[PDB]
């Protein structure tokens, strides 16, 4: 009827033969499910992706697992659709794999829930937002020097040991308590370890009752690490699209999604682009970019952490990355040897949201000022380890400035006690342009040290 | 004399500030012509090994 | 040649890795001997750490010593050899029969002169001889000599099948064959028995170009690597570690208290040193703060040394280095710095018999006051030349 | 345009000047078709064929017994890249050439001659005479000279030389400044109406700046002049 | 969204450029607006001028400043964007509608999601609808947005129909490709307009 | 010369030398033929089967329990490149190196053998 048969196999490349008029079109999910007849076999269940038509009733696809023990000529199920996830309330607190079946031993999905495809075009050119705005993280730093853009991409720039996975924490909590939002993880070329670490530290800071996770690990073929992000896109377009909501979406690293691609593509047998890499390089990064988008019902935000290979920043994908970004964030280890949270560098991070159009003239020249002054700093050092008459006023007013980036943050609150604050732009704005007039300048410098708007700083000169 | 000598070591701290700056930025350089001259031996190395596979067929 | 091996059992070579809800963090600490790795890269049981370095820089003998080491553990050694002389592997398990440590090891060897495909499929059934043990409760530890010539003969097998080429000819899924049995090694929790199984991967490179394709492939997948150096090496350093590239993300967990306590100014003090190295030549510099530190750079780059064979026990390594660290090494010279340590170690075995007990009882160093009082009392037997 | 200048020659017995616009287009359009004719590609993508067509083309480009054919060809170097299949294989069928090389262009000299990588087979001390052979000769060597001593410049500076070098370098800059020139079409861009020097003028220029002469007068003054009157008339409007 | 575009004329996207009796020297200025340009690098009609730069250097700022300043001028510009995000290309439509020059312009679109082939085609289109004015007697001003993503998109194409690269892995007709589109912008004689 | 050198370890017990001129060129003859037998490539246009080649020539050279043989072999770098395939492989299996210098040939030191460069396991 519609049934096909396993013609070749090479790894992870199968060749499956239909039915004259009765192929599956392009992206469909073939099943594969066997039952060992006698001793000489094995059990299989498997999912197929159709990726080529070859011609003679032949189609070339690529497997989401591992090959091991098919037999030419096993039957092949069409099911007619793409990968179809689930979507809803119900995806959220869980963890899921690529195929949309949890992984975290809490039960299964019932079947007659409602799933929607991976593959999907963009939204249209007369749905979108006429306008560009601006989303209030709450954190004072990033707010004021790298302000963030609903709809935008962001890069940061982090590694092991700088605080990333409690900034992610704090921006899931902070989105999800004042505006509203869900947020959703996806986790491409992701260890074992590092993964079960997250899931246990969200657990514990509680913020997992508002996000959804995908997890394609190490150990899967090219075809399924090549394919996690759109789970996760697909998961938070629902909430998008249907509650309209504003929607934060984590990715781990957008190298090894390009990776991915350019091994599948390695694999099909197709002649390499320059340094190596798929012809369709820019292509599919643009598939995946464009429906990360801000149409007239809600947003969806994604935060991307990107690996740079051989620190060449001219190389093919991060130059194709860094296209689609709107800002970035560096994290650095010496701003968190002097204690300072979140350990963001104030003068490497940039954004192109920091324009007098977009934020006012108050908020650009105050931010202007604060960067002035900061160069200057760091400029004095090799000096200072009485140089000259306004140098110390600078310095006295840089350290101050400095120190009152810091926060104190709802997450870390269960290690450290204090309760974690929410500082609006217009509070933080007008807090650095009083110091920098020097209206406080008759205060200790540790005052200014992990609080939230610049009345604590006051409270804690007068306790201390 | 004296004077003389505080101004010689002076000087000379100066000027090897001056050399280190200089060799820094041209290692700037030199760094950035490296890169392209890697990836261009990458894209050549690969389209030979394709360009010789593709014979047999 | 001994005869037939008489086994009941039999386990597939491809068999899937534990999965994320299976699994438990990293605490309990892997005991090498070798005081580089055990104070700066430590390494916990259940992690990845790759060993990475060129010809020439003695990186089997790091794995003999590691496997020596685990006598009274409670460890199963497995080695793998994949494309290595028959001689050299002779006279390794030689040397592992000598110190008694064949009463817990297995080695399994594809030397040069063997097919591609049981070079390929060598580590496969290392691991697969591993996980036995793995899920009963068991803990163990697989050695693979080189990660870069199974990667060769799996290239010429897929060429030679005419499967389509890649960078450096080879296969489009040659990320997939060393990523799939890397991430066979995990901690059980203990719904699944509490076993666990430490994997440490050799890759070889050639002028120390990690730039490559395989390098930068393994690179990406282990848990913090080891570097060793050709320079330290012919110079005589053994073993030649370079503190400046390795590093290990599982961290301090894998630590017990005292080493935890001692650790940081030791590693602080390594790295002020090694920025002043190279202008030793041109002293007269600021006489407050750069011989000082030379000095001290320099008694820590002694006490860092060792021999081949003979490891350490964790005491000893805690005890030697907290008396560098606190100032009761200035006096003795740089040339007696490893006679020092070694009477220090020989004298701890007669009167200072209690706080070693201490440390092994406790896991946590002892009382200050007592600690230096003995440090005092052994410097005024040891005589200075 | 082959076959027309051929006709001249071979039937009249003329002299015919030949001029060809970019010669490397030639080629690039043979790399273009040899692909779809089904071969299989050269070093860097070429065809199999270039040096036989080249030959080709270049071999009826001669001077037989009853007229001759002067051709002038400007060569296309793409991405600046003097050891490309293309430009390397044109190399050998040249009596004199002469290099243009962007970084002399971006210091304001025009044009932007490479002096020390242009060739000419009539550089000989019987064909050209004595006196020119030694001035041009001793004019390269100071250039040469002076190329050698650039990083050390660059990275210490001009105190730490012997008196000889920055002799070398004082007069190196006029040189290099001297060979310069004003053009006649270049008009409409500066101003200046344009320049024409005959050899004896340029070899006794060249032997007097060699000589010291001129040591005293700002390096500014060499820029964009036709002869050395002009160098002098020039510094003395300079205030000097 | 607007509707359907009533039209009832049509111009192949591949055509013949003027030929060297048709043209002749540009004598009229083009004005920008920027003092830079303006005064250092001035630009004629029917000339063919270059912006190149990093990105994150603002070249789209120049082009919708261009734009903006032929209010006044009798001249009729189109907007060509290749391989740009379309919500930028959503706000730069908006910037154009306030400042009404929206009465003279055409922009044509191929986003970063779209087809290779599509993303190829953008400029022969865009100069197609611009000839349409040009051999009217009228001025037009035509603006791509990026070649160096036509490269890459005709690179790919050319890659999966299995021809030889060369440099950079660029085909060899990657010249052909630029050549041909620039030289259909001309400065015609008096005999043909 | 192999099979030359192992008549007499395996049948009279001696110990025995084997003296090899240039052993990247067997390497080296190998590629040559291998791209006219049908094999695809790999890195820098050597044959696939470069590293099975090698170990299985220099394999048969051990000491066994009657008698040995000890190769003394010369090398030759391509442009003294030593990241080369050939003699990357090759480098596996060298328990020591020998240098000459001239340098010490000049002053009059017979052999002229490098003490600094010289290495040994
Ligand atoms: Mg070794
Ligand atoms: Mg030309
Ligand atoms: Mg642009």
């Amino acid at each position: 009827m519609t049934r096909g048969r396993v013609i070749q196999v090479m790894g992870p490349v199968v060749d499956v033969k239909f039915e004259n008029g009765h192929l599956p079109a392009i992206y469909n999910a073939l099943k594969i499910q066997h039952k060992a007849r006698n001793e000489n076999e094995v059990d299989i269940d498997l999912t197929l992706e159709v990726a080529l038509h070859l011609g003679d009733d032949t189609v070339r696809t690529i497997a989401m697992a591992s090959t091991d023990g098919l037999i030419r000529g096993m039957e092949v199920i069409d099911t007619g659709a793409p990968i179809s996830v689930p979507v809803g309330e119900v995806t959220l607190g869980r963890v899921f794999n690529v195929l949309g079946e949890p992984i975290d031993l809490e039960g299964d999905i019932p079947a007659d829930a409602r799933r929607d495809p991976i593959h999907r075009p963009a939204p249209k050119f007369e749905e979108l937002a006429t306008e560009v705005e601006i989303l209030e993280t709450g954190i004072k730093v990033v707010d004021l020097l790298a302000p963030y853009i609903k709809g935008g991409k962001i890069g940061l720039f982090g590694g092991a040991g700088v605080g990333k996975t409690v900034l992610i924490q704090e921006l899931i909590h902070n989105i999800a308590q004042e505006h509203g939002g869900i947020s959703v993880f996806a986790g491409v070329g992701e260890r074992t370890r590092e993964g079960n670490d997250l899931y246990h530290e969200m657990k514990d800071s509680g913020v997992i009752s508002k996000t959804a996770m995908v997890f394609g690990q190490m150990n899967e073929p090219p075809g399924a690490r090549m394919r996690v992000a759109l789970t996760g896109l697909t998961m938070a377009e629902y909430f998008r699209d249907e509650q309209g909501q504003d929607v934060l979406l984590f990715i781990d690293n957008i190298f090894r999604f390009t990776q991915a691609g350019s091994e599948v593509s390695a694999l099909l047998g197709r002649m390499p682009s320059a340094v190596g890499y798929q012809p369709t390089l820019a292509t599919e990064m643009g598939q995946l970019q464009e429906r990360i988008t801000s149409t007239a019902k809600g947003s969806i935000t994604s935060i991307q952490a990107i690996y740079v290979p051989a620190d060449d920043y001219t190389d093919p994908a991060p130059a194709t990355t860094f296209s689609h970004l709107d800002a970035t964030t560096n994290l650095e280890r010496k701003l968190a040897e002097m204690g300072i949270y979140p350990a963001v560098d104030p003068l490497a991070s940039t954004s192109r949201a920091l324009a007098p159009e977009i934020v006012g003239e108050e908020h650009y020249q105050v931010a202007r000022k604060v960067q002035q002054t900061l160069q200057r700093y760091k400029e004095l050092q090799d000096i200072i380890a009485e140089l000259s008459d306004e140098d110390k006023l600078v310095v006295h007013r840089a350290r101050r400035i400095q120190f009152f980036l810091s926060q104190n943050f709802h997450v870390a609150e269960q290690f450290t006690g204090q309760p974690g604050s929410y500082v609006p732009v217009k509070e933080t704005v007008r807090g650095f342009k009083e110091i920098l007039e020097g209206k406080y300048d008759h205060l200790p410098e540790d005052a200014f040290r992990l609080v939230g708007r610049i009345e604590e700083v006051v409270e804690k000169a007068k306790a201390m | 004399l004296l004077d003389a000598k505080a101004s010689e070591h002076a000087a000379r701290m100066t000027a090897m500030k001056n050399a280190t700056d200089n060799a820094n930025e041209l290692i700037r350089t030199l760094t950035l012509s490296y890169n392209r001259a890697r990836q261009a031996a990458i894209t050549q190395e690969i389209t030979e090994i394709v360009a010789g596979a593709n014979a047999l067929q | 040649g001994l005869g037939p091996v008489e086994t009941t059992e039999t386990r597939p070579i491809e068999s899937p890795a534990p999965g994320v809800m299976d699994r438990r963090s990293v605490h309990e600490p892997l005991q090498t001997g070798i005081k580089a790795i055990d104070a700066l890269v430590p390494i916990g049981r259940g992690q990845r750490e790759l060993i990475i370095g060129d010809r020439q820089t003695g990186k089997t003998s790091v794995a003999i010593d590691t496997i020596i080491n685990q006598k009274d553990q409670n460890m199963i050694s497995i080695y793998v050899a994949i494309g290595q002389k028959e001689s050299t592997v002779r006279t390794v398990v030689e040397t592992l029969r000598k110190h008694g440590a064949l009463d817990y090891t297995i080695v399994v060897t594809a030397s040069a002169s063997q097919p591609a495909p049981l070079l390929f499929l060598a580590p496969y059934a290392g691991v697969a001889m591993g996980e036995y043990f793995m899920y009963k409760g068991k803990h163990v530890l697989v050695v693979y000599d080189d990660l870069s010539k199974q990667a060769a003969a799996y290239r010429e097998l897929s060429l030679l099948l005419r499967r389509p080429p890649g960078r450096e000819a080879y296969p489009g899924d040659i990320f997939y064959l060393h990523s799939r049995l890397l991430e066979r090694a995990a901690k059980l929790s203990d719904a699944k028995g509490g076993g666990s199984l430490t994997a440490l991967p050799f890759v070889e490179t050639q002028a120390g170009d990690i730039s490559a394709y395989i390098p930068t492939n393994v690179i990406s997948i282990t848990d913090g690597q080891i570097f060793l150096q050709s320079d330290l090496f012919f110079s005589g350093v053994r073993p030649a570690i370079n503190a400046g590239l390795s590093v290990s993300r599982v961290g301090g967990a894998a630590q017990i208290k005292a080493m935890k306590k001692v650790a940081g100014t030791l590693r602080l003090d390594l790295a002020a040193y090694r920025e002043l190295e190279a202008f030793a030549q041109f002293g007269s510099d600021l006489d407050k703060a750069t011989q000082a530190k030379l000095a001290r750079g320099a008694r820590t780059v002694e006490v860092l040394k060792q021999d081949l064979h003979q490891p350490i026990p964790v005491e000893k390594q805690v005890l030697i280095i907290y008396a560098l660290t606190r100032g009761f090494l200035d006096d003795i010279p740089v040339e007696d710095v490893r006679r020092f340590e070694k009477e220090f170690y020989l004298f701890l075995d007669q009167n200072g018999q209690h706080l070693l007990e201490h440390i092994r009882t406790t896991k946590d160093l002892p009382n200050e006051d007592d600690l230096n009082k003995a440090i005092e009392a052994f410097k005024k037997t040891f005589v200075v030349s | 345009g082959l076959t027309m200048a051929e006709y001249f020659r071979d039937e009249q017995g003329q002299d015919v000047l030949l001029f060809i616009d970019n010669i490397f287009r030639f080629t690039q359009a043979g790399s273009e078709v040899s692909a779809l004719l089904g071969r299989m590609p050269s070093a860097v993508g070429y065809q199999p064929t270039l040096a036989t067509e080249m030959g080709q083309l270049q071999e009826r480009i001669t001077s037989t017994a009853k007229g001759s054919i002067t051709s002038i060809q400007a060569i296309y170097v793409p991405a600046d890249d003097y050891t490309d299949p293309a430009p390397a294989t044109t190399f050998s069928h040249l009596d004199a050439t002469t290099n243009l090389e962007r970084k002399l262009a971006e210091m304001g000299i025009y044009p932007a001659v490479d002096p020390l990588a242009s060739t000419s087979r009539a550089l000989a001390p019987e064909i050209v005479g004595e006196e020119h052979y030694q001035v041009a000769r001793k004019v390269q060597q100071t250039l040469q000279r002076y190329k050698e001593l650039q990083d050390i410049i660059a990275i210490l500076g001009m105190d730490e030389l012997s008196d000889e070098d920055k002799l070398v370098v004082h007069r190196a800059r006029r040189i290099q400044f001297f060979l310069s020139q004003n053009f006649h079409v270049a008009e409409q861009f500066t101003g200046q109406p344009g320049s024409y020097v005959p050899v004896k003028e340029t070899v006794r220029g060249f032997k007097e700046i060699l000589e010291g002469k001129y040591d005293h007068l700002p390096e500014d003054a060499f820029r964009l002049v036709g002869r050395i009157e002009e160098v002098v008339e020039k510094a003395k409007a300079m205030g000097v």
